């Protein structure tokens, strides 16, 4: 059973350097053509580099030439990738793949950014709203944090049904998440609604009560 | 060389579907070693075909690779429900590899469903910070393909708009949300704000007037 697992990804400042690893299992590296491929936030796949087996050529994407170097460590059954004059463009999930991309690793994220910051939570209330389905949608804007993840909850588990948490979004070196809840017009404003957010990294805990506009 | 694929396709379970891969530079041939990989939820990739015909070990008989027209093709004979995934193709141009943009394939496992859209105005607290984030939530739509367009006073707001990519829901439907950022000054200058979501031809527009 073949197994690939990459490691090394971390936050990095533009211009910084990184070196990623891919450890192989189930085969011997030496006689296997291996590649590096990256999946961007845009959810697009891009070829990074390939290293042929035997002791053959190594090829690089134009977007990567000169800045990135691939290395084999046949002794440890490890494949390496060195990343050096890092750019916003380089932020992606990096994966190694076997010959003709049959086996893939789980990926390692590299984020090229500015620095750690606790999130600014904003409550989202409908603008002097109506009730179509006698159902009202409230939300919470979790803004400008770094690094990921974030934990959003509503009335701390009480509200589970009608919850939609959206994936993060990175724009000027900081993430942006959004979360929502749909409740009958019976519960809000009569009863209160709170979005509970927690930024692990920063050990930030915030609670925002959603009150009328 | 650019590699082009169909944006999305939709089939019903049991049907045969064909996904294609076109080469900008010319006819796809045998020496471009057409490769096909599948991407499943939580960015899980697996190679399906290699060398324009060869099925990776373990991949079901249903999938076939071939050359038809001046293109490389992946045919899924009697498409199954668990085949709703993203399909990427890759072509070798004797030096490098070029991946196509991927094909979002949909296997209807439930009726088509329209998006539940909702636009939120910028909070007080936020405008204080000289920021104005308009949030547009898009929910329980199926298939998982949407187009969002923003309009400020009838004019399409060409920038400051970021849109999340569709993500499944427990009812195997999808969600997305779009954002429209402006400065609190920008916001003042305008009075009509609109988030229009198009899904399978039908456009739902949730608007708001500020003044
Ligand atoms: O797998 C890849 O990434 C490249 N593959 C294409 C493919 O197998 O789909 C192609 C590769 C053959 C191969 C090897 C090298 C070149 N380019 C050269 S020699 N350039 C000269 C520069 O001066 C082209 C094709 N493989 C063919 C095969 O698998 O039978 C052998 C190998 O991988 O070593
Ligand atoms: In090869």
């Amino acid at each position: 059973e073949v197994t690939l697992v990459e490691s090394g990804g971390d936050s990095v400042k533009p211009g910084g350097s990184l070196k990623l690893s891919c450890a192989a299992s189930g085969f011997t590296l030496s006689g296997e053509t291996m590649s590096w491929v990256r999946q961007t936030p845009e959810k697009r796949l891009e070829w990074v580099a390939t290293t042929l087996s035997g002791g053959g050529f190594t090829f690089y994407s134009a977007s990567v030439k000169g800045r990135f170097t691939i290395s084999r460590d046949n002794a440890q059954n490890n494949l390496y990738l060195q990343l050096n004059s890092l750019r916003s463009e380089d932020t992606a999930l990096y994966f190694c793949a076997s010959h003709r991309f049959v086996h893939w690793g789980h990926g390692t994220l590299v984020t090229v950014s500015a620095k750690t910051t606790p999130p600014s939570v904003y409550p989202l209330a409908p603008g002097s709203a109506a009730q179509t389905n006698s159902m009202v949608t409230l939300g919470c804007l979790v803004k400008g944090y770094f690094p990921e993840p974030v934990t959003v909850t509503w009335n701390s588990g009480s509200l589970s049904s009608g919850v939609h948490t959206f994936p993060a979004v990175l724009e000027s070196d900081l993430y942006t998440l959004s979360s929502s809840v749909t409740v009958p017009s019976s519960p809000r404003p009569s009863e209160t609604v709170t979005c509970n957010v927690a930024h692990p990294a920063s050990s930030t805990k915030v609670d925002k009560k959603i009150v009328p506009r | 060389a650019v590699v082009t694929q169909e944006s999305a396709l939709t089939t019903s379970p049991g049907e045969t579907v064909t996904l294609t891969c076109r080469s900008s530079t010319g006819a796809v041939t045998t020496s471009n070693y057409a490769n096909w990989v599948q991407e499943k939820p939580d960015h899980l990739f697996t190679g399906l075909i290699g060398g324009t015909n060869n099925r990776a070990p373990g991949v079901p008989a249903r999938f076939s690779g071939s050359l038809i027209g001046d293109k490389a093709a992946l045919t899924i004979t009697g498409a199954q429900t668990e085949d709703e995934a993203r399909y990427f193709c890759a072509l070798w141009y004797s030096n490098l590899w070029v991946f196509g943009g991927g094909t979002k394939l949909t296997v209807l496992g439930q009726p088509k469903s329209s998006p539940s859209v909702t636009l939120f105005p910028p909070s007080s607290e936020e405008l204080e910070t000289n920021k104005a984030t308009l949030v547009c939530t898009i929910i329980d739509f199926y298939p998982g393909v949407v187009t969002v367009d923003w309009k400020v006073d009838g004019t399409p707001v060409t920038q400051g708009m970021e849109t999340t990519q569709p993500s499944k829901q427990s009812n195997n439907k999808y969600m997305a949300s779009s954002y429209l950022t402006l400065t609190a000054r920008e916001w003042e200058r305008h009075s009509s704000y609109s988030c229009q979501v198009t899904h399978e031809g039908h456009t739902v527009e949730k608007s708001l007037s500020r003044a």
